[PDB]
């Protein structure tokens, strides 16, 4: 009755809107079903442009008219594709105000929300039915259901004498659909005074399914809706649209999400003649100097390339920088940067973490009470940066139980049964304090580092900042801070956090430079007489030096080269970039070791 | 044959399209050519006298406006002649010294078109012997050779597969089909098959087949 | 060189619209230029425009009856396969006939653009039902095209009464499979 | 010479007589880069020229100095000049070095009468009329509005026979007369849209998008001369209601355009904001509830929980609120404002749809047009920012078109982010006191805002002016006084000084509100520079913003309390 009149305005709409002189819906559907993509994305504010009677019913009843808005769908479709196909899915885009995720109440059930948050974790597909074929156990009497997975349905209780619940499902007849089960964890900022991050159970459908993974910032369109599990509920959202600033799509496989006409922004930007001067530039806007630092951190976010040899050797293709420094010196703000300017990130505290805390830990599901593995910091930040602050303060174990992880890049587990061996392909980022909190000069430079020849060789490059008061450098620094307390050049000298972040990705999964022979003849040569300084030096002091110089570095240079011509999307590393790479070792890793 | 200046316009046309579309470089129209350029000539001269010296407003920019246009034609259609020759300049430096072909370039090609295909021909054969081919030996110093294992001279591609639209005579070869309908007969040697085109109908067909018909005009190319 | 690589082998639609605007049209001149200066074109006839009456159909050529209606001293009479009722016939066709094209003209969607786009006041259906036969048009053509696509082959290939804008989008993707296709079978011989 | 109100069909005649032929161009338009009014007026008279195929050239032209350098940079092909939004008040022959015997063509002894190869058109809006362009002058030729007619009489006549010459005493009373008529302020008396709208009624050309200009140019009025908006008023109300279809029984359709009369408020951007902030971010309620302040907030949280609309809604985007107070907020508001003081908030207006796209009023039109001009995008440092102002001029002048919508868009956004930084500015101003209130006038000036940078536009600074008048001098029962208002920029080291004229409360009919008010800054500012070596630059369109050197600004202000003649 009613269903037939929304169901044909719903179908009006797609046959009916055009802004200028294209037919929106009708053109979208049709290009959709080309792809074999069921389903078709609406902006809400159309829909309250044509009839703003439509939109109140669909936002005065959504798991209702929802359904109905689904059916009119693949009746177009089938108008549009087929000269006389499963239900249609309907994705939902809004511009109206998020709500905060601890302010979902009472006053929300059954109805359109919009709200942010970070994933925290993703389920294993299941599998929903869409249309069951049924049959009857004594009469053998067969029939069909079809389902919508809009809840406010059941095997019939009576046949159609035949007992209770008579029917059983015929399997290889019918037709299932995908479902997946999110956790939505609510901004870090947005948490009220002195309380807990809280948690909310979300569920998509078909086409919604594995688009995000844990740790994601993303904007969720969907119904505050409650299902039975006394008289109390559980809330739950069902999702109907997911909106992130991460293409995890591309991440994940080959280079998507990224369109011609913004593909060729990057080519543009990567043919700046100084691209390397903006991006150090863009790096902490807000903090004074530290450009060799910022420098070493646009290699670190670049990163090396990979290579996988015929025998099976892998060879790493990250870079780990570790900052030893004086108090106040801005390390902690350059981590707090990083983790926010790279695509994937994790920032922790080397005081409160713990070997499982990083890497995986094995935990024991109470219901199945069967043990099964979950990810740490290693595994969460897979592909990014890991930023370990307070380096210093992590203890023996916790800290070596990240060896493999910084140098295979796998994380071996053999531990209630469960044995196996992760992938963990993490650049890590460190900050850390000298044993007496200042680098004190008088000392020899075995006295103020406590970290082992071991865990320091595997960082590619070593600052030793030390805080010297100069009162023209003083006076500088001065005035920039009460500037910056007090008080947007975005003129070709910097570039947003969003748009370094999508040239970093573009730049990671497009390019991979290879060295030329003049810069393995070059580096070859840096290598021999570095080593050679490193033996003058330890001949005139009985102590072994605390700062190694192994075949680590070698291959360190090789990265931060490599890092380098991959920054301007140059095939081949020349000795343009090895002069540089070769530059940055020697005011990091040689400097630490010369004192 | 000089029929009125609509119909030069036509065939003007005509030439443009098939040009366009054809894989081959068809012979050149001098005659309605010359015609065209000097009625070009004469039609700017009346345009600049009649300006010279308001209900004349409109007459002007239409008059403006066809020359434009046919100046765009014509502009188009010498461009993709030119390109032409770039591409098949060794080829028909073949025809012209072989004597036994009876296509000869100043039949084929007008007096500036042959000019370009010489000095363009000079000029790149002088790069290339500066660049390359002076130091190899004198076996493989020939810029034009087909005894080695590829051929360097590229001719056109007589099968390409080109749009047809038949449009019958403005006839021997014309016939009519079990249906009734006006229809021509060609044969594809390379599978024997005889292939109906009937008139008034849309094809996609090699181009040596239909060549002739589109010689004589019976088909147009879109 | 002298022609870019996108204006090879084919048309771009610019150039197709150039095609089009010198067909015939009809036009109610809304000025009397017979006489009881003069009209001196080469590329087409000027006997119509220096015979014209206040409201009395003529026809010139459609770039000279775009002119003059920039001008509002001419209205457009559009064609008489452009009204409603036609579309709808049209459109059965194409539904009852799965295996044929239906017979519009070769330059309906170009000249159905262009109509739209200039003069919007010369039709005597509401435009936005105009708009929406075409589009239904194009869909159900566009439906039979790629059925009939399925159907290249080495030898020749036959597509009636398609129009110019279809071929032309058309164009490489046919020759360029078919022209592979030929390659592979001469090559077998 | 003037043309009457009838007249503009025959001097549109002249203009397509002579510069019109299909060889060359020979039209020029110079354009105030800084007035909507001109904006819309120009964009009027481009469609209508080029209906009828006149080449053009449009020149967007800040300050004198530009204008007399185009205008020696003009070539002498060019047989109409049109200058539109300024060049009434100045002495064009005398100020462009225009000598008449060089610009004749030819002169016939039997009609009395000169040819010139060149003509100057003036649409200018502004009062008084300098005489000699209107009497004196022949190249001149003057858009007028009735006033030369009206109430200009005796000064024709004394002008007259001035030029036409015991006399002494005549001579003396008749220079009385002239210098008496030179000394009052100036003002805007119409609007020239309406002019160039009057001529193409004259012509018989009007249709929807010329009335939808002739609407945005008057409303642009609406906010600093709403005496002459009411009285323009009429007209548009019945020029919609004759262009509009009689039946609207009709459904939308994709291209359906509709322009009504319907009501509309003084709440800034209603239509692409929330509720709450187009009450937070209005001069009218922020004068009448003194929102810059922790009690006005109050106040206005008092009013939203009062009118029953819960603060969770008020703050929700105006296309998804909840629609039974959308329906409801004309009887909701009627009954409750009246008691805030704030019922003058009630008011009709033009809003116009596009089939299926949001429906603007003329106002958010007019303020998305003023941002893109504001905020779109040592001498040389000046040329490039009146460079830059120039360029923002095709910003606003390209979102006049339906086919740019993004940019009206982008031209709303950044209104807002205007709006809330001239509100954080006013806050900064009145929290400190930095008004002095002095006996002739009140002094402000800013030194060391957050964001000083963005009051080197003369329109941003109008706008804060505009603000500060409404809040605290409009209302409190105080005396009515104007302001000048200074701001600095450490780029160069200047201020750029603004007069302003008082406002009467809005929306208050009486007999003395009738009356206008003159800006007289313009003469004050004028004599103590010619006095003073002030070193001061007059060369804006609007004789009240100057600019002054940072050392200079404490002896003009000294010399200007001085001179009791403000
Ligand atoms: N250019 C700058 N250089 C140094 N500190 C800065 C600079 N700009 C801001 N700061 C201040 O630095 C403080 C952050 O501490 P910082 O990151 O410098 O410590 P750290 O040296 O890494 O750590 P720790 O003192 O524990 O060794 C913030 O208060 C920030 O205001
Ligand atoms: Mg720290
Ligand atoms: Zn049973």
């Amino acid at each position: 009755d009613d269903n037939t009149e929304i169901i044909k305005s719903f179908k009006n709409f797609i046959l009916e809107f055009r802004l200028d002189s294209q037919f929106i819906y009708r053109d979208q559907l049709r290009n959709n079903i080309l792809v074999k993509n069921y389903s078709l994305t609406v902006n809400m504010e159309h829909l309250i442009g044509y009839n703003e009677d439509i939109y109140k019913k669909l936002s005065d009843e959504p798991s209702d008219i929802i359904p109905l808005f689904e059916t009119a769908i693949t009746q177009v479709a089938k108008r549009i594709s087929i000269l006389s196909l499963p239900t249609f899915q309907l994705i939902l885009n809004s511009n109206a105000n998020q709500i905060p995720l601890r302010d979902l109440d009472s006053e929300h059930v059954s109805k359109i929300v919009r709200l942010s948050g970070i994933i925290i974790s993703t389920s294993v597909l299941s599998s929903r039915a869409t249309y069951l074929s049924i049959m009857c156990r004594n009469c053998r009497h067969t029939t069909s259901i079809t389902i919508n997975n809009f809840n406010s349905v059941s095997l019939p209780r009576s046949c159609l004498n035949c007992g209770p619940d008579p029917y059983i499902i015929i399997h290889e007849s019918s037709k299932f659909i995908d479902q997946q089960f999110l956790k939505l964890q609510e901004i870090p900022e947005l948490v009220p005074v002195g309380e807990m991050p809280r948690n909310l159970t979300m569920t998509c459908d078909r086409y919604l399914t594995n688009k995000v993974i844990p740790g994601t910032r993303v904007t969720i369109v969907g119904i505050y809706s409650i299902y039975n599990s006394v008289a109390i509920r559980t809330p739950y959202i069902k999702i109907l649209g997911i909106q992130s600033d991460v293409e995890t799509s591309s991440i994940w496989n080959s280079v998507t999400m990224f369109t011609e006409e913004e593909e060729e922004e990057f080519l543009q930007l990567s043919r700046n003649p100084k691209l390397y001067e903006i991006l150090t530039n863009s790096i902490a806007p807000s903090i004074f100097g530290n450009e060799d630092i910022k420098k070493a951190i646009v290699c670190l976010l670049m990163g090396g390339s990979k290579k996988i040899l015929p025998d099976g050797m892998r060879l790493r293709g990250d870079i780990n920088v570790l900052l030893l420094g004086d108090p106040g010196t801005a390390k902690s703000q350059l981590l707090k940067f990083v983790e926010k300017v790279s695509p994937i990130a994790v920032y922790t505290s080397g005081k409160g973490s713990s070997a499982a805390g990083l890497t995986a830990s094995v935990q024991r599901d109470p219901m199945t009470r069967e043990f099964y593995l979950e990810g740490g910091a290693m595994v969460l930040a897979d592909g990014g940066v890991v930023c370990i602050d307070e380096f210093d303060k992590m203890r023996d174990e916790d800290r070596v139980a990240i060896h493999e992880a910084m140098e295979q890049q796998t994380i071996s587990i053999a531990k209630a049964g469960i044995t196996t061996v992760l992938n963990s392909r993490t650049s890590v980022l460190a900050a850390a304090n000298p044993i007496y909190g200042r680098y004190d000069d008088l000392k020899s430079p075995g006295d103020n580092i406590d970290f082992q020849t071991t865990i320091l060789s595997r960082f590619d490059m070593i600052f030793i900042v030390k805080d010297d008061h100069n009162e023209e450098r003083d006076i500088s620094i001065a005035n920039h801070v009460i500037n910056i307390h007090t008080g947007q050049e975005e003129n070709g000298s910097e570039i947003s956090i969003e748009k370094m972040k999508r040239y970093i990705t573009y730049c990671r999964l497009k390019c991979a430079p290879r060295l030329s022979p003049q810069a393995a003849e070059k580096l070859s040569s840096n290598f021999v007489t570095i080593r050679k300084q490193l033996l003058i030096n330890e001949l005139e002091s009985t102590e072994r030096s605390s700062i190694p110089i192994t075949i680590r570095q070698l291959e360190a240079i090789i990265r931060i080269t490599e890092s380098l011509a991959k920054l301007e999307l140059s095939p081949i590393a020349q000795e343009r970039h090895v002069d540089e790479a070769i530059r940055l070792f020697q005011a990091s890793t040689m400097d630490a070791a010369s004192q | 044959i000089y029929v009125s200046p609509q119909q030069d316009f036509s065939d003007l046309m005509k030439s443009w399209k098939n040009e366009r579309c054809s894989p081959e470089l068809l012979p050149y129209p001098h005659q309605l050519m010359k015609r065209l350029l000097n009625r070009i000539s004469m039609q700017s001269q009346l345009i600049e006298n009649i300006s010279m010296g308001n209900e004349s407003k409109l007459p002007l920019l239409c008059m403006e406006t066809e020359l434009e246009r046919l100046k765009f034609v014509i502009r188009s259609y010498i461009r993709c002649r030119l390109s032409k020759i770039d591409k098949f300049s060794l080829y028909l430096r073949q025809l012209n010294e072989d004597e036994n072909s009876l296509i000869s370039l100043t039949d084929l090609l007008s007096k500036d078109e042959i000019k370009y295909h010489d000095t363009h021909s000079l000029i790149w054969l002088k790069l290339v012997n500066d660049s390359i081919l002076k130091y190899m030996p004198e076996e493989l110093q020939a810029i034009n050779d087909t005894e080695g294992s590829v051929n360097m001279i590229d001719e056109p591609d007589w099968n390409k597969f080109v749009f047809i639209h038949v449009n019958g005579p403005p006839d021997p070869l014309l016939q009519e089909n079990e249906f009734g309908k006006p229809c021509y007969t060609v044969t594809i040697p390379d599978l024997k098959e005889e292939v109906e085109l009937t008139i008034g109908s849309i094809y996609v067909m090699r181009y040596e087949v239909i060549r002739d018909l589109l010689r004589d005009d019976k088909v147009a190319l879109i | 060189m002298s022609l870019p690589a996108h204006l090879q082998q084919t048309f771009s639609p610019e150039e197709i619209q150039f095609i089009v605007e010198n067909e015939p049209i009809k036009i109610f001149p809304r000025i009397t230029t017979r006489q009881k200066t003069r009209w001196q074109l080469i590329t087409t006839d000027d006997k119509a425009l220096n015979n014209m009456v206040a409201m009395r159909s003529t026809e010139v050529v459609l770039w000279i009856a775009l002119l003059l209606k920039q001008q509002s001293k001419c209205s457009i009479v559009a064609p008489q396969w452009l009204t409603t009722k036609e579309l709808d016939r049209k459109i059965q066709y194409e539904k009852t006939h799965p295996d044929r094209f239906s017979e519009l003209p070769w330059n309906w969607l170009v000249l159905a653009r262009i109509l739209f786009n200039k003069a919007k006041d010369d039709f005597h259906d509401p435009i936005h039902e105009l708009r929406g036969k075409i589009q239904d048009l194009r869909e159900i053509r566009q439906i039979k095209v790629l059925k009939g696509l399925k159907y290249l082959n080495e030898s020749h290939l036959q597509l009636d009464n398609l129009s110019l804008l279809e071929i032309n989008e058309l164009r490489p993707f046919i020759t360029e499979i078919m022209d592979k296709l030929r390659e592979i079978h001469t090559a077998s011989l | 010479m003037y043309y009457g109100i009838s007249q503009f069909s025959e001097a549109y005649n002249k203009i397509l007589r002579n510069s019109s032929s299909h060889s060359s161009c020979q039209l020029v338009i110079f354009v105030s880069c800084l007035n909507i009014d001109a904006l819309c007026a120009t964009k009027m008279l481009s469609l209508l020229f080029k209906k009828q195929l006149v080449q053009s050239q449009i020149v967007p032209i800040f300050g004198y100095s530009e204008l007399r350098r185009h205008y020696s940079q003009l070539d002498d092909n060019i047989n109409s000049l049109l200058l539109v939004g300024f060049g009434g008040v100045i002495d064009l022959e005398a100020f462009l070095e225009i000598d008449p015997q060089e610009y004749v063509i030819d002169t016939d002894e039997k009609s009395g009468e000169q040819s010139f190869r060149r003509d100057i058109y003036v649409l200018d809006a502004h009062r008084p009329w300098n005489l000699d362009n209107i009497f004196g002058s022949q190249i001149i030729q003057c858009f007028d509005d009735g006033t030369v007619d009206d109430t200009l009489g005796e000064q024709k006549e004394a002008y007259y026979k001035l030029l036409e010459l015991q006399r002494k005493k005549q001579i003396h009373e008749y220079e009385g007369v002239l210098e008496e008529y030179y000394s009052q302020g100036t003002t805007v008396v119409n609007s020239i849209s309406a002019q160039i709208y009057s001529l193409l009624s004259a012509i018989g050309e009007t249709n929807l998008s010329n009335l939808w200009l002739n609407i945005l140019g008057t409303t642009s009025l609406d906010i600093a001369y709403a005496q002459v908006y009411n009285r323009l008023y009429p007209l548009l109300q019945d020029e919609v209601k004759r262009l509009t279809p009689s039946s609207r029984n009709s459904v939308k359709t994709p291209d359906t355009l509709t322009l009504n009369i319907q009501p509309d408020y003084y709440l800034f951007l209603l239509r692409h904001s929330s509720l709450y902030d187009s009450f937070y971010y209005s001069n009218y309620v922020n004068a009448k509830l003194s929102l810059w302040n922790e009690n006005g907030k109050k106040r206005l949280h008092k009013m939203f929980a009062r009118m029953g609309i819960p603060l969770s809604t008020a703050q929700e985007t105006w296309l998804y609120m909840d629609h039974s107070i959308k329906r409801e907020l004309g009887i909701i508001f009627d009954k409750n404002l009246d008691r805030y003081g704030l019922q003058d908030i009630i008011r009709d207006g033009f809003v116009r749809t596009l089939g299926y796209r949001g429906s603007i009023s003329a106002s958010e039109f007019v303020e998305a047009l003023t941002a893109l001009l504001e905020v779109g995008n040592s001498a040389q440092k000046l040329t490039n920012l009146r460079k830059r102002w120039v360029s923002n001029f095709w910003l606003s002048w390209d979102a006049l078109d339906d086919r740019k919508v993004e940019l009206l868009n982008r031209g709303i956004q950044l209104a807002q982010d205007l709006q809330r930084a001239i509100f954080n500015t006013g806050v900064a101003i009145l929290e400190k006191k930095l008004i002095k209130h002095l006996r002739i006038y009140r002094l402000c000036v800013l030194q060391d805002g957050p964001d000083l940078d963005l009051y080197r536009n003369p329109l941003t600074l109008l706008r804060l002016g505009n603000w500060l008048i409404e809040c605290c001098a409009e209302s409190e029962d105080k005396q009515l006084l104007p302001m000048v208002l200074a701001s600095i920029d450490e780029n160069t080291d200047t201020y750029l000084v603004a007069g302003l004229t008082p406002r009467y409360p809005r929306g208050l009919d009486t007999i003395h509100t009738k009356k206008p008010i003159l800006n007289n800054f313009s003469m004050a500012f004028q004599q103590i520079t010619a006095e003073t070596d002030a070193k001061v630059r007059i060369d804006n369109f609007e004789s009240s913003i100057i600019e002054i050197r940072r050392e200079d600004l404490s002896p003009f202000l000294e010399k200007l309390t001085l001179s009791g003649l403000l």
